[PDB]
RNA sequence: AAACUCUGGUGGAGGUCCGUAGCGGUCCUGACGUGCGAAUCGGUCGUCCGACCUGGGUAUAGGGGCGAAAGACUAAUCGA
RNA sequence: AUUCAAACGAGAACUUUGAAGGCCGAAGUGGAGAAGGGUUCCAUGUGAACAGCAGUUGAACAUGGGUCAGUCGGUCCUGAGAGAUGGGCGAGCGCCGUUCCGAAGGGACGGGCGAUGGCCUCCGUUGCCCUCAGCCGAUCGAAAGGGAGUCGGGUUCAGAUCCCCGAAUCCGGAGUGGCGGAGAUGGGCGCCGCGAGGCGUCCAGUGCGGUAACGCGACCGAUCCCGGAGAAGCCGGCGGGAGCCCCGGGGAGAGUUCUCUUUUCUUUGUGAAGGGCAGGGCGCCCUGGAAUGGGUUCGCCCCGAGAGAGGGGCCCGUGCCUUGGAAAGCGUCGCGGUUCCGGCGGCGUCCGGUGAGCUCUCGCUGGCCCUUGAAAAUCCGGGGGAGAGGGUGUAAAUCUCGCGCCGGGCCGUACCCAUAUCCGCAGCAGGUCUCCAAGGUGAACAGCCUCUGGCAUGUUGGAACAAUGUAGGUAAGGGAAGUCGGCAAGCCGGAUCCGUAACUUCGGGAUAAGGAUUGGCUCUAAGGGCUCAGCCGACUUAGAACUGGUGCGGACCAGGGGAAUCCGACUGUUUAAUUAAAACAAAGCAUCGCGAAGGCCCGCGGCGGGUGUUGACGCGAUGUGAUUUCUGCCCAGU
């Protein structure tokens, strides 16, 4: 696994050819973003409440989402 | 207490088959074979003792 | 019941001589005995140079008395130190008081020579 | 305090080997556990690793000497009689 | 192991190629690490230099001898032991050295030797005092210890 | 006076001692003696940091091997 | 060490379930393996035979089932060794020998020539010539040594690091390299544009930072050369980190509740691989210059060859946090599928403290050796600088940086692993290599009791309680009178405080001998951390009072002593199955041979072999047997 930090690089890997999947677990407290790559399953976890559905529509539209819970 | 067992075919205490304890998630311990500790180089002047620094053991 | 046992060993109960089947040196070391008193000692004196109450000179001299076995616990060493604390600074006001006693009349003197030089 | 009379590093044998044995083996044991004066570094470091192998613990320095002891009498009488023959020949 | 007398890796500067030749001699008493040993028909006269016999002066004492040249040393090579250059012969070119067993023997001047004692001398004063010092020095040469009548 | 000597600690040597596991096998001349067993069992014992105990690998073959030596051992077989 | 009831059944002391009473008691009668066994594993069925009574049961019998791997082993490497070829020997099968009497390399780089394939571009392929080479002994040899890389959860009647799910990882491969990034893009000049910039020429560019230790994501380079890792004994002490145990709370569920107990019990988590931080370690650097020497450990040890004191750097971080990861696991409460269900929900999975504690591990530091405690495969760094690449650009050669793509074959894998799966003719009290290890008492992995787990008393039951046994005990008064002989049994026993002789190699003897004490309870005193005072924390010692039918190491555990003789110094070893000794060994002592064409010895043979990877402080052959004190006379005999 590894963890994405800032916002902007997680588009650039779910933009990815490889990226399979993403997934977004709600949890209490934090809003993470796992994106299934061919190595990796990047994570991009976020505190914000609301900038997470700024981005879940965000997502390029050919690439697989699941809310996961 | 949970007494625990190999999970190799080995069933001797040699060099090559040293464990370390280890809790799972599943709320158990198991055994971890652990790798043998490596050595940093060592000088090639051949008489200081110490080891080299900046090289990974 | 194990735990009402214990609470008694706590204040001293069932463990009489007749209830000791090892050694004294096998229910208590002398050599940890041995070592708490050091490192506890040699703590002590490690936090009164630090603070200043002892310099260089008295803690490594008195750094080896306590490696010769002469203090037998922190407070008979903490008062040994006030004793010593006390007569080298009646050493050094002895020796400041005396002092100043052979100054002044050091230059009490050269005041006198100095009515020579001028009417000279 | 002096725990021993006349019996030092030899008391770890106890009763055994009897005192002549016990007596000269004293000479010798103390002569291989010394640690010597290096003389390339000058410190007191000079410690017997092996049987004739010598090792200066501060200047990683090794020696080959004696099996006992750092220098043999037959050997120092050698190096000061080899070195009167050396400037003998050359002159 | 097996061997009194302590080793030494002397290292040498290969002549004909780009190499380090490495050796083991027998260590004469007084040789230490980092110290330069010269070999040689010119070599100088200091301990831990070995040089042809013939080219010593008379009581020399030597060691890690040559009985036949060019054989590597075969004479005076245990711990403490040595032998000395008791005359030369300039024509037949022939030496005359004593050996540790006292025996003198007339060997070719070409053979050479290192001059000095040889290391770990003495060792036979200390007594074995236990048979167990005993099985720990035979188990490391040879099956031979344990001696019945 | 010196040489050094006393006293208290520290230290942790040793084919060191008591003693467990292990490895042994002293005595009862105990049990058993068509046995549990073609050599075992009980109590009592020896040793237990070393000439220690042990698995596997490997070497030595019959007038040969191997033997801290008892003619011991060499597949329940050994003065062949 | 069994008992009651029930179920199944023709049939129950023996099967199964439930209850009760017990045992193993973590050095196990527990949970897993190696060797060996070879289907004994699992399910269904049967009751002839077999399981020394029985059997509704079985490891029996009859049908069927069952072992899944790039990551766990084998495979690879070498070890002691084994063993071909050359050679030698040999009537001969063959033997010796393993670098020795040998033309022992079939490889590589570059260059030159010819040739082909794909956009015969450029590269690959091939032949020839030239240039270079230390290789060095074929091959075999370890399921415990060396050896890159897989973990978590789930799942079966029987298999799981193998299947399923989810997270990874190593190795190998890639004309057109699949994509980014690095290499890399700067300067001088002459003009234009007010400038902001942009042109046309010339030149540089195989990275960069830090005083340094060293750092940064990469950061050209061959033959050759140097080095490192692999790669190291035993023992002691101490320190760090875990796991376990313990303590104080908080939840969840259970047990007790005649009385008491805010109680007793159970349970209360996070993998690999990354990232960050603690925490350990450093003979790493810089400043500076120390005696009135200081620093410092349990011990040590360190210092003008640079101490203290400051400020840095590196290594390991198995611990914590985090991604993984709460979705899963577990604990409870509840609703479903009438069920088939990795069904679906609800909360919870908490906060602290301790330790000469135990085990594991990491590290530091000593001790011991006439003992110095593996090799190779494999991988890496460095020194060198033969070469290679592009001319200011869509830069080239080249990359141990990031990502993407493809592949990882072959064989083992069930179970038993032992008072019933192995070997002893057998379900044989024998034998047979390891791993994990709870609570109480206690010095303790002792013995005794208990929990987790396991079991049915060891190839039968019932009824009696005679003699003889076998194994345990107890005995008035006497106390070895018994007997070859104190054989056997008994006494003694722990700890604390006293006290301790002859003799002695001065070390011992020695727990010598001989005494006293020991329970329960209630107290007092002393021994530490953290911020004078306050707040935390543990165990341990000494003393006092009271008290019991003088009993208190109350079970368990647990030395009879003395003084003399003989032998052997000691420890050690020995007749497996009648002899453990005074025998053997032993250190010590003393002889003897031998300077290598040699001594001793092997061998049918050979330029054979062992000692010998040796060299008189060595090897070989004998006697005696530590120390102490001595060792006399005889060379006629042999």
């Amino acid at each position: 696994p590894r963890k994405i930090e800032e916002i902007k690089d997680f588009l650039l890997t779910a933009r990815r050819k490889d990226a399979k999947s993403v997934k977004i677990k709600k949890n209490k407290d934090n809003v993470k973003f796992k994106v299934r790559c061919s190595r990796y399953l990047y994570t991009l976890v976020i505190t914000d409440k609301e900038k997470a559905e700024k981005l879940k529509q965000s997502l390029p539209p050919g690439l697989a989402v699941k809310e996961l819970k | 207490v949970q007494r625990l067992t190999y999970r190799r075919r080995l069933s001797y205490n040699t060099a090559s088959n040293k464990t370390r304890l280890s809790r799972t998630p599943g709320n158990r311990i198991v055994y971890l074979y652990t790798k043998k500790v490596g050595k940093a180089p060592k000088s090639a002047c051949g008489v200081c003792p110490g080891r080299l620094r900046g090289v990974r053991a | 019941r194990c735990r009402k046992n214990t609470l008694a060993r706590r204040k001293g109960r069932h463990m009489g001589i007749g209830k000791r089947k090892g050694t004294a040196n096998a229910r208590m070391p002398e050599k940890v005995t041995w070592m708490r008193r050091m490192r506890i000692l040699r703590r002590l004196l490690r936090r009164y140079r630090e603070s200043k109450k002892i310099d260089r000179h008295m803690y490594h001299s008195l750094y080896l008395k306590v490696k010769g076995n002469v203090f037998k616990n922190k407070r008979i060493l903490m008062e040994h130190i006030h004793k010593l604390k006390a007569d080298k600074a009646r050493k050094k006001l002895l020796a400041d008081q005396a002092e100043a006693r052979r100054s002044k009349t050091k230059e009490a003197r050269k005041r006198r020579e100095e009515r020579l030089q001028a009417k000279k | 305090a002096k725990r021993t009379k006349k019996v030092g590093i030899v008391g770890k044998y106890g009763t055994r080997y009897g005192a002549s044995l016990r007596k000269m083996v004293k000479k010798i044991e103390i002569s291989q556990h010394a640690k010597y004066t290096c003389s390339f570094c000058g410190k007191t470091k000079m410690k017997r690793r092996a049987v004739g192998i010598w090792h200066c613990g501060s200047c990683m320095k090794t020696v080959a000497g004696g099996a006992w002891t750092y220098n043999t009498t037959s050997a120092v009488t050698v190096k000061s009689a080899i070195r009167r023959l050396k400037e003998l020949k050359d002159q | 192991p097996g061997r009194g007398a302590p080793l030494a890796k002397v290292v040498f500067r290969d002549p004909y190629r780009f190499k380090k030749r490495t050796e083991l001699f027998i260590a004469a008493e007084g040789i230490h690490t980092g110290q330069f040993v010269y070999c040689g028909k010119k070599a100088q006269l200091n301990i831990g230099n070995v040089l042809p016999v013939g080219t010593m002066p008379e009581g020399t004492i030597v060691c890690c001898l040559e009985e036949k040249p060019g054989d590597r040393g075969k004479l005076a090579r245990a711990s403490g032991n040595y032998a000395t250059v008791i005359s030369h012969n300039p024509e037949t070119k022939k030496t005359r050295v004593k050996l540790p067993s006292g025996s003198k023997k007339v060997i070719s001047s070409a053979n050479r030797a290192v001059v000095g004692v040889v290391a770990g001398g003495g060792r036979i004063d200390k007594p074995i005092l236990k048979a167990g010092r005993a099985y720990h020095k035979y188990k490391a040469k040879r099956n031979c210890w344990p001696r019945v009548r």
